[PDB]
This record gives C-alpha cells, structure tokens and sequence, in this order.
C-alpha cells in the first residue's frame, strides 16, 4: 500500500522530470542558440524557462528520497532546498513580470514602446533572481539531514522554539507566492480582457482564448497548493488537530505537489509552443 | 592581450560605435513609419497638409508617439524594384478621391480614375511583401462627391450599383467595393475615414490606427496572437 | 584646428595648479587626447593620455597619483590637474590630439604650449649624435634605435617622428616609420629594420631646422628620444 | 516627335551594325587563355596555406 | 513615314542577328568540354559583422582589400576593418532610403545614394576628424541603382530614370549622360581600363557605353527579365549579368553576343549580386533565395554554394586580391568568406 503509492509518486516524478526537461531545454535551445532574444518576451520566456529547469533538477533527488534515505549529504540537501524554493519563487515572479510585461504591451502601447527594452527586462530578470534568492536563504539554511530509524532524511528538522518558523514559510509561501503575485497576475489580465473586448481587430478573439487558458491554468496550478498549504499550516497551529485529518492532509500536498508541478511542464507550451513566433522559429528550425 | 596600444585603442572606438549604434537603432524601433500612396490628385497633398526629390519626408509627434511618413508619388519608375524598401512599415496611408468616379483619366477616355485607383490599391494591398501591413484608406472630397453625386450618377464609375444617390449609400458602395480588393483579410485590417479639407480629426483616426497596430503587433511578440 | 592651453604661472613648490586645454576646429568626442611635457633645456616626455569617451586613462610613473587628467567633452576643453609640485615638473607642457582607427594618423597636431614653472621595463630610444652640422640642399639621415622590436605581430611598426623649429610646437613627419604625414613636404621618408630606424630628408631647406625626436607607441608608457639638433 | 525618336533609334542601330566582331571561338579561347594564366593568383579558385591568410 | 523607319529597324536588327549567328561558329561549352572540372568548393565563414539594424542594401570593397563599405536601410554607411570586425566609421544620412554604396580607388571618398535620387560624396579624411558630405549629385529623376568611382572627381551613377550619368564632382555637373534604355538601370559595372561600363536595365538588355563620347557601342540582349547585377570579366572583354529569371548570362564584348547561361532546374528565385573571381574562372551570384552560388565561368557546372545567411543576400563582392568574397544580405549581417 504504502510502496504501492511511493512507487506511483516516483514514476510520476520520473515523467514529470522528463517531460518538462525536454520542454524547456526545447525553448532553451530555440532562444539563446537556434535564433536572438530579440524582445523583452524571449528574455522572460528564457529566464522562465530557467527558472523551470533549476525547479525541475530537483525531481530526481525527490525520486531517492521516495525510494531510500538521503545518502548523498547535508551541503547537497541545502543546495536543492535552494534549487526548489527559488525555483518555485522566481517562477511565479516570472509569471507575474510577464503579465505586467503584457498589460503595457496591450493597455498602454505608446507607453510600451519607451519602457519595455532588453536592457529593463534583464534589469527585472535581475532583481526578480535577487528576491527569490534572498527569499530562499532563510530555508536554504535551516534545511538539514537528520537520521531516523537509521534512514537519513532532509527535510526542515528545528528545536521546540524554531517551530514557530515552519509556521512562517508556509504563510510566506501564500502571501510572497500567491497572494502578491496573483493579485498583480489577475488584475493585468483582467483589464487585458476588457481592452480586447473593446476591440476591432481578427487577433482579439485569440489572445482572448489564450490569455483565459493562461489565467485558467495558473489559478488551477497554484490556488489548491496553497490553500491546503494554509490548511497545514492551520493544522500546525492546532486550530484543527487530529491524527486523522492530519493523514488527509498529508495525502492532499501529495496531491497538490503533483498537480502544482506539473507546471513546469505545461508553462512551457502555453507560454511559449502555441503562439505564432515559436512556431514559425520551429519551423524555421525544422527546414535546416 | 596580444594587441597592440593603437589597436586596442581602435576596438575602443568600435564599441563606442556600436554603442551610438544601438542608441540610435532603439530610437528608430521607438519610431512609427507609415508609407503614404495615392493615385493622382487624390487629396494626399491635403492630408499632409492636414498633418503639419523622390520621397518627400514628414515627421511629426502626436500623443507621446513619434511619426514618420513617407510620400514616393514622384518616384514614376518601375514600383516593384523599390516597393520592397517599405517592407515593415507600421501601416500603408491610401488616398483615395471620391470625386474621380465622374472624371476621366487624362491619358485616355478608356480608363476611368476610380478604377485605376482600384488597382492600385489591388497591387499594394496584395502584394506579397506587404501580407501583414495594416492600410488605413482616406476617402477624400467629401464637399466634391456631395455636388457630384447629385448631377451625375454613380452607375456611370458602377454600372452594377443599383442604390438611392444619397451620400451614405454611395459611400458604403465604395468602400465597400474598397475592401473587397483585401483579399488576405484575416492577415491585414483595413482603415476608412472619410475626410474632407475643413477636417480636424484625421491625425486622430491616424492614431487610432497606429495604436491598433503597435497593439496587434506586440500581441504576436508576446505569444497571445 | 587651435589647441590653445591655459594656466601656468609661478608655482611654489608642492603647490598645485590646473591646465586648461581648449578645442576648436575639430570634434573633440572623437579624438583621443595627451599631454606631452617638454623641459627648459631638455627632450619631450609623455605625461597622461585619455581616450574618447574617457574610456581609458593612462599616466607615467613620474606623474602618477599626482596628477589627474580629465576631460569636458560638451565645453571642447581638455584638463590636467597636478597636485604636489615638485621641480622635476616646471616646464612647457603640450596638449596632443590622437585618434586611433586603421591608418589614422595619432599625434597629428599639436598645441603651441603652456609654461609651467615651479620655484626651488619601458622602452628605452637614443639618438647618439643629439646635434650633427648640415648643408643646405643635401641629404641628411637620422638614426634611433630601440631597446626592444617595435615590430608587432599585424606587421605594424610603431615609430614616429616629430620636427620641433626653433620657438616652435612639435610637428609630425612620419608615423609608422613609412607614413608620410599630412602637409609635410615628400621630401622626408622613413625606414628601419625593426629595432634601429632612420629618417632621409632628400633636400634640406631653412624650414627644415630643429629637433628631430623619434617616439614609440608599441607598449603606452610611451618614451620620446634625447633628439637631434640639425644646425647649419 | 516620335518619329525623331525613330530616327535616332534607327541611327544608333546603324552605328551597331557596322561593329567588327571575331568569331566565338577566338574569344572563347582568350577567356580560356586568361583564366589559365591567373589561375594560381586566384586564392578562391585554390585556397592559399593558412598561415598566408589574414582571416584565420 | 513612320512605318517605313519602323521596317528600317527592323531590317537592322535582322542584320545584327543575321551577323551574330555568323560569328557562332562553336559556343563556349564545346571548347572548354575538355578542361578539367574546378570541383566542389567549400568556403568557410572566416568574419561575420555585425551592428547593421536593418536589410543591408549595398556593399564594396577598399583597393587595399580589407576595408569594406556597407550601406543599409537603418540610417547608416558603415565602414568596416575586415582583418579584425572593427568599424572604422559609422556614417548617419540624411535618407535613410540607400540601394547602393561606393569606395573610392584612392579610399578618401565614399560615395552613397538611394530613392532621394541624389549622390552624397562623403569625405572620409579630413583635418576635422570626422566623415563630411563632400557634394550632393542632384539631376536624377529616379532612384539611384548603383554608383562607382572613376577617380577621386569622376563617378558613374546608374537611375531608375532609364539614365546613366557621369559627373564630375568637383563642380556638381553631368559631365555626360547615357540615354537608351528603355527600363530603369539596375546596376553598372565599369572596366579595368576605365574607358568602358556595361549597363544592365529592366529592358532585359545590358549595354556597353564609352565614358568619353557618351554613346553606346554595343547592346546585349537574351535575358527574359530585368537584369539586377552586372559585372565585368577582369579581361574586360567579357562581362556577367544577373536577371530575375533565375539565369546568369556571359558576355563578351568583341563578338558581339552570350556565350552561355548559368542556370538550374532548382534554381527559380532572380540573382540579385553577382560578382567575378580575380581569375575570373568563378562567377559568384547573390539568389533571392537566402543563398549564393558559386559557379565556373567555362563550364555551366556549379561548383559549391555558401549558405549561412537567413534572409536574401542582397550585395557581393570579391577583394582586388581576390583572397576574399563578401556576401551582404537583408538579415542585417555581413559574412567574410575564403
Ligand atoms: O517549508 C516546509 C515545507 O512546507 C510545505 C512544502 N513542502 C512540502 C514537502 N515537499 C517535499 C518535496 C517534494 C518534492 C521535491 C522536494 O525536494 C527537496 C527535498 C529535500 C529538501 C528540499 C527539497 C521536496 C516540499 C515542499
């Protein structure tokens, strides 16, 4: 039972590291080698793309610790805690950096033409790295590897009194990596969607199409993660304790995880695969 | 290194080119162009006007947007050999005279001027380095079409139109008829305002237009289309 | 073109001045500029060089720390700022323009200088006579050598040779050991192996008077030679 | 009017016609005799050593 | 009458013809079949420059075979270091419209032009330190195809106004003009010697012309399209034409007619540049179709072909000492091939 699941979760693991790592390492290859990075969108798409990668190296590692102890060290453990929390960061910093970066493009074009140049994308790719850098060194540090039973685990091992931090990553988690940015991310694209509306043009009914299935998306990847991560933190702070809610719990961040990540496969296609300019440099590509 | 002091000083001056160069080029990408076309005494003389050798250049600023028009009625050589020099410009300005339906072409009786600006029109609109550039079409003469329309009819430039000679009919004939010659309609939009010399809101229309395009344009760059 | 040089003056020891260099006739963004002091009695010496731009700066190692070179590119003006005098520095100092492009000319023109007064590994150029007589209408040749091959690896030489007339800014006459430079007579030409150089004058006319001094720009600690003095 | 043009136009033929011309042959064998004689000076048509070459 | 110097004309050309097929004895294929074949040639990309913005119109190489001119639809007329990728210049214009672009012999002068009909001589070295306009050559009524030099005084300009010029430019005047052509000249391309240029229209029809007298000696016909590049044999007494019919076509002078077409089944997109090897054994096409192919002069074989440039190359152009080829396309890029 218990192998049972660990298994699914390992294989779903393997297929979802796979997968997203030929996504991404296919837009990487298209941006910065096949073709130039000739707007500030392929500079996001690529420091995006990045950031999914970074998040995505940190699957396999998963995979081990599903199937055995943490053999391969505390330096390690604190690299790939860095590897997945920045990588979760600077996605979602990402994410909302193009959704502002499309709201000046569409409400205010003329605007647009003097502010967006590679040079501020680069600068914003920049300090988008920064904070998720600097978000991601309290729990880059406090992550350790502690044996029990004679199996080896890393994960967030505190005192007593350093509990009370465990209750901060997880709201930091929410406001920092949900509410901050989907509070930007929603507004940009609901008033993208009421310009398009009062439009006259044979693009509008497209990007219409393709700015809901984005908005769709990212709500379905990263709202349920964070509310049963409020709920877990809820949990912590003993407002609802059991032993038994405590199991649904764990079962639904099992869950959430895996459909939370399956981002780092599915931003690549929506982003970048679907869209006239990465398929024409596809094309282009394909006739060499 | 392995170079020398004047030629390290020269790659000095390379890169400060290359910086002027860039400055230059970003400021040129802020820039919008438009190309101006126009068959006869169309009226484009009068919406330069209205705005402010072989191409006659005109820039102006409106809105924070800068604007560059380029007017090549005086070329009279063989357009398909410098046609492909506009490729990438924002949109296409025509004019076009409302009240050329009467009149006749100066060489010849056989051709009327409508009609040989309907072909114009045909070979700009569909020619194969302009697939994706909007065209913002400004039918003039409007005080001009008013008195003609009523002494002489439009059957005689349209046999088949079969309309009341009041104004708005006519002119929906025409334009209409106008963009019927789009034949790629899903890849470009055509523009229509009808103008006149006493009009003060053309540059607005203009605009308009402009915004609609840098929109649509950047739409395609970030992937949405 | 006009390099007219402000400043100067009497300076007491460990004082500090300014020199002023202003531009007209030419575009003073693109040329890179120096400064070249020349003693009472004695040869040239390089002081501080800054390219177009100010992109880089370069001093000798008498002047370093001392000395500042800055450069207004809006005002066409050109400026030294020395601090810490001392009287190894009271002497005309010289304000050089130079651009630096493939067959460019550096060094081309020179302003008419500036008195500085003061109360009480690098490349080594001799010229051995330092003062030979001569004939109107004869031929005359002007040796230096080198302390190292100032041949580099593009096959480009770097020597130079400047004619300083009585009372007189230094004028160029040849770069690059072959070039002739612009305005000056054809009568002058250059050549030299690599390591030792001379300068053939054809005919030698009253203009052609003065101090001969064969300068280096292979390495930028650049060194002007002792000079030879042409007198009838 | 146009019939001066016509007749300059046939003046200018005139002037063409009376042109001598050598038989292909021989031009075709100096064409050959030329590319024959500067065949090693062309550095495309046989590329030099690369030390010779400045774009290395 | 009228119809009578019509049929008058028409008798001419049947004389012209009649001589011409006279003088076919054997075409140049039968005579150079034994020859040994040149065989594939591969050329490397040695330089790529890089710092043009928009489609590179025009191209041309310095005497001294390293310092190259570049003309583009950006604004500006770079002066390249091909040795090592530095620019020399950089040269901003007053129309940004430019088909073509010049370097004077003597490398003082270059010489730009495009649809303002006007030829801007740029004094490269002067006492101020930076390029100057010289003169503005006005009295075209067209675009200007292509421009070379003569001298540091002379240049020949080819218009779309169905008229080549020569000036003089010290004093801004049309020493002479060239009228027969009944299209719009495309490009010129004058002889070693400097007594001749053939001229290559839209007419399908190249003409060779004298710089003194102003007449036109010989007119070359065959091409089913506009010619857009022409390009003399370095005997000049052969010259090399590009059309938009997919054919590059050699000439000689002294016969009077074409030797033979470079053509191929594959090949559909017009030959936009062409240009001679030193020793004229390769004749180098810039096609429509993003790349540029080699060919022999003797046999119709094509030799190699240099691909590397995304969009159509639109400039060629093979140095004095024929060490390297320069293939300038509408990507915005310049390429050093040897
Ligand atoms: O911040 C305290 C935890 O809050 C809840 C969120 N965790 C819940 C547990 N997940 C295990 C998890 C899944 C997938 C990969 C993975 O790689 C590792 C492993 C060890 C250290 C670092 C990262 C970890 C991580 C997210």
């Amino acid at each position: 039972i218990q192998t049972n699941g660990k298994l699914l979760l390992a294989v779903f693991y393997c297929l979802l590291f796979v997968f997203s790592l030929l996504g991404n390492s296919l837009v990487i290859l298209v941006l910065v080698v096949c073709k130039k990075l000739r707007s500030i969108t392929d500079v996001y798409l690529l420091n995006l793309a990045l950031s999914d990668l970074l998040f995505v190296f940190s699957f396999p590692f998963q995979t081990y610790y599903l199937l055995d102890q943490w053999v391969f060290g505390t330096v390690m453990c604190k690299v790939v805690s860095g590897f997945y929390y920045i990588g979760f960061y600077s996605s979602m910093f990402f994410i909302t950096l193009m959704s502002v970066d499309r709201y000046l493009a569409v409400v205010h074009a003329v605007y647009a033409l003097k502010v967006r140049t590679i040079r501020m994308g680069t600068t914003l790719c920049l300090a988008v790295w920064l904070t998720a850098i600097m978000a991601t060194i309290p729990l880059l540090v406090f992550y350790q590897v502690a044996s029990e039973d004679g199996v080896l685990q890393c994960y967030s091992f505190y005192n007593q009194q350093t509990l009370k931090w465990k209750i901060f990553t997880n709201f930091k988690m929410n406001i920092l990596g949900l509410l901050i940015p989907f509070t930007i991310f929603m507004f940009c694209y609901i008033k993208i969607l009421h310009q398009l509306k009062r439009c006259q043009n044979h693009n509008k009914t497209k990007a219409i199409r393709l700015v809901l299935i984005v908005v769709i998306a990212s709500l379905l990847f990263w709202v349920p993660f964070n509310v049963v991560l409020f709920l877990t933190s809820l949990h912590s702070m003993h407002i609802l304790d059991g032993c038994s809610i405590s199991q649904q719990l764990t079962y639904a961040t099992h869950v959430t995880e895996i459909i939370s990540f399956t981002h780092c496969c599915v931003n690549p296609v929506i982003y970048a695969f679907v869209g006239e300019k990465f398929k024409k440099h596809l094309s282009e590509i394909f006739q060499k | 290194c392995t170079l020398s002091a004047e030629d390290k000083a020269a790659v000095e001056r390379s890169k400060m080119i290359d910086r002027n160069l860039r400055e230059d080029g970003e400021k040129a990408a802020r820039e919008v162009k438009l190309l101006l076309l126009g068959a006869g005494e169309s009226g484009k003389n009068t919406i330069v006007k209205q705005m402010k050798t072989g191409i006659v250049e005109t820039h102006f600023t409106f809105k924070d947007l800068h604007f560059k028009m380029f007017d090549v009625g005086a070329q009279r050589s063989e357009r398909k050999k410098w046609i492909h020099c506009f490729e990438g410009v924002t949109a296409i300005i025509f004019c076009v005279a409302l009240s050329d339906y009467d009149l006749v072409l100066a060489e010849d009786e056989e051709m009327n001027r409508m009609h040989e600006s309907m072909k114009l029109f045909d070979s700009i609109c569909n020619n194969k380095w302009f697939t994706d550039t909007s065209i913002i079409l400004f039918l003039n003469k409007k005080d001009l079409f008013e008195e003609k329309i009523k002494k002489s009819p439009l059957t005689i430039c349209y046999p088949e139109y079969a309309g009341s000679n009041t104004y708005e009919e006519a002119a929906a004939y025409i334009q209409c008829q106008f963009e019927d010659l789009n034949k790629r309609k899903d890849t470009k939009e055509i523009y229509t305002h009808f103008t006149c010399s006493t009009d003060t809101k053309n540059v607005q229309f203009v605009f308009d237009a402009v915004t609609d395009v840098i929109i649509k344009n950047n739409l395609k760059d970030c992937g949405l289309f | 073109v006009q390099l007219v040089e402000s400043g100067g003056g009497l300076v007491q020891p460990g004082g500090s001045r300014k020199l002023s260099c202003s531009a007209s006739g030419f575009a003073f963004s693109s040329f890179g500029m120096h400064w070249v002091r020349q003693a009472p009695e004695k040869g040239l010496e390089w002081v501080a060089y800054i390219s177009s731009g100010s992109g880089t700066i370069y001093y000798a190692d008498t002047v370093k720390g001392r000395f500042t070179i800055s450069r207004d590119d809006p005002k066409n003006t050109l400026f030294l700022q020395m601090t810490s005098l001392r009287s190894e520095d009271t002497a005309m100092y010289y304000c050089v323009r130079s651009i630096y492009y493939y067959g460019s000319s550096p060094f081309d023109f020179w302003g008419q200088g500036t008195t500085l007064t003061v109360s009480s590994s690098d490349i080594v150029m001799t010229q051995a006579t330092s003062s030979v007589p001569v004939t109107p209408g004869e031929s005359v040749s002007i040796s230096c050598r080198s302390s190292k091959s100032l041949l580099h690896s593009n096959g480009n030489t770097y020597l130079y040779w400047f004619l300083q007339r009585p009372g007189q800014s230094p004028q160029l006459l040849i770069y690059r050991m072959s070039n002739l430079a612009s305005g000056v007579p054809d009568r002058f030409s250059g050549s030299g192996s690599g390591t030792a150089f001379t300068l053939t004058i054809s005919r030698l006319e009253a203009e052609d008077v003065g101090v001969y001094y064969c300068m280096q720009h292979l390495e930028y600690p650049l060194t002007f030679g002792a000079g030879t003095k042409l007198e009838l | 009017a146009s019939i001066a043009q016509a007749r300059k136009l046939v003046e200018q033929l005139k002037m063409e016609a009376n042109i001598d011309r050598i038989k292909v042959s021989k031009a075709a064998a100096d064409l050959m005799a030329y590319c024959e004689a500067h065949a090693k000076e062309d550095p495309l048509l046989t590329p030099v050593p690369a030390s010779e070459n400045p774009f290395r | 009458e009228l119809d009578q110097l019509r049929q008058e004309a028409e008798q001419l050309k049947n004389q012209i013809r009649d001589a011409r097929k006279a003088c076919a004895d054997a075409t140049l294929s039968q005579i150079t079949n034994n020859i040994d074949p040149v065989g594939r040639i591969q050329m490397r990309t040695r330089r790529t420059l890089r710092g043009h913005l928009a489609k590179i119109y025009a191209m041309h190489w310095g005497t001294d075979s390293r310092l190259l001119v570049s003309a583009s639809q950006d604004g500006k007329l770079i002066i390249w270091d091909s040795y090592t990728t530095n620019k020399v210049h950089a040269i901003p214009l007053r129309s940004s419209w430019v088909m073509t672009c010049a370097y004077a012999p003597s490398g003082n002068y270059v010489a730009c032009g495009g649809l303002d009909n006007i030829c801007s001589i740029y004094n490269l070295k002067t006492r101020e330190g930076n390029v100057r306009v010289s003169r503005e050559l006005a009295g075209h009524t067209g675009y200007l195809s292509c421009c070379r030099f003569l001298d540091d005084n002379q240049i020949v300009t080819s218009s779309g106004d169905t008229t080549c010029a020569l000036w003089d430019i010290e004093t801004g005047q049309q020493t002479t003009t060239f009228t027969g052509h009944t299209g719009d000249v495309m490009s010129l391309s004058l002889a070693p010697d400097t007594r001749l240029f053939v001229s290559g229209a839209c007419d399908a029809s190249a003409k060779l012309w004298d710089v003194r007298e102003g007449m036109c000696r010989q007119t070359f016909t065959g091409h089913e399209s506009d010619i857009n590049a022409i390009c003399f044999f370095p005997n000049g007494n052969a010259f090399a034409t590009g059309s938009d019919d997919a054919t590059c076509r050699l000439f000689d002078l002294r016969a009077d007619q074409e030797l033979m077409t470079y053509s191929h089944d594959n090949i559909i997109c017009g030959i936009t540049s062409v240009s001679f090897s030193k020793s004229g054994r390769l004749l180098l096409a810039g096609y429509d179709d993003f790349n540029c192919n080699v060919w022999d002069a003797l046999k119709a074989d094509r030799a190699g072909v240099l691909a590397g440039h995304d969009n159509r190359v639109s400039c060629l152009g093979v140095t004095d000492d024929g060490m390297a080829v320069a293939t300038g396309s509408w990507d915005s890029f310049l390429k050093i091939w040897n």
